[PDB]
């Protein structure tokens, strides 16, 4: 839902800042390569 | 309204709340929030406006 609700207010926004990435994704996630790669698919 | 969607109440859960954003995962302690609070604006050797 959470992360569901920034891919989708992506595409209907056709882009995406870091902050609002940042805002969406889960908190549980502490270091920084599920993020990225959560950037590049996102991508 | 900020104040309506304010989870929090103190400064206590506040606090936590901060250190979870910061150090996120890691369980908080009143003593390790507290800390990681004051040395982010509040400690000289953490923080400079020249």
């Amino acid at each position: 839902s959470q992360l569901k609700l920034l891919v989708t207010r992506g595409k209907e926004q056709g882009y995406l800042t870091y902050a609002e990435v940042n805002d969406h994704l889960p908190e549980d996630i502490v270091d920084s390569d599920q993020i990225e790669d959560i950037i590049q698919m996102i991508n | 309204e900020t104040l309506r969607v304010d989870p929090t109440n103190d400064r206590l859960s506040a606090l936590v709340e901060i250190y979870r954003m910061m150090r996120p995962g890691e369980p908080p302690t009143r003593e390790a929030a507290e800390s990681l609070f004051e040395n982010l604006f509040f400690s000289e050797d953490r923080y400079d406006l020249s």
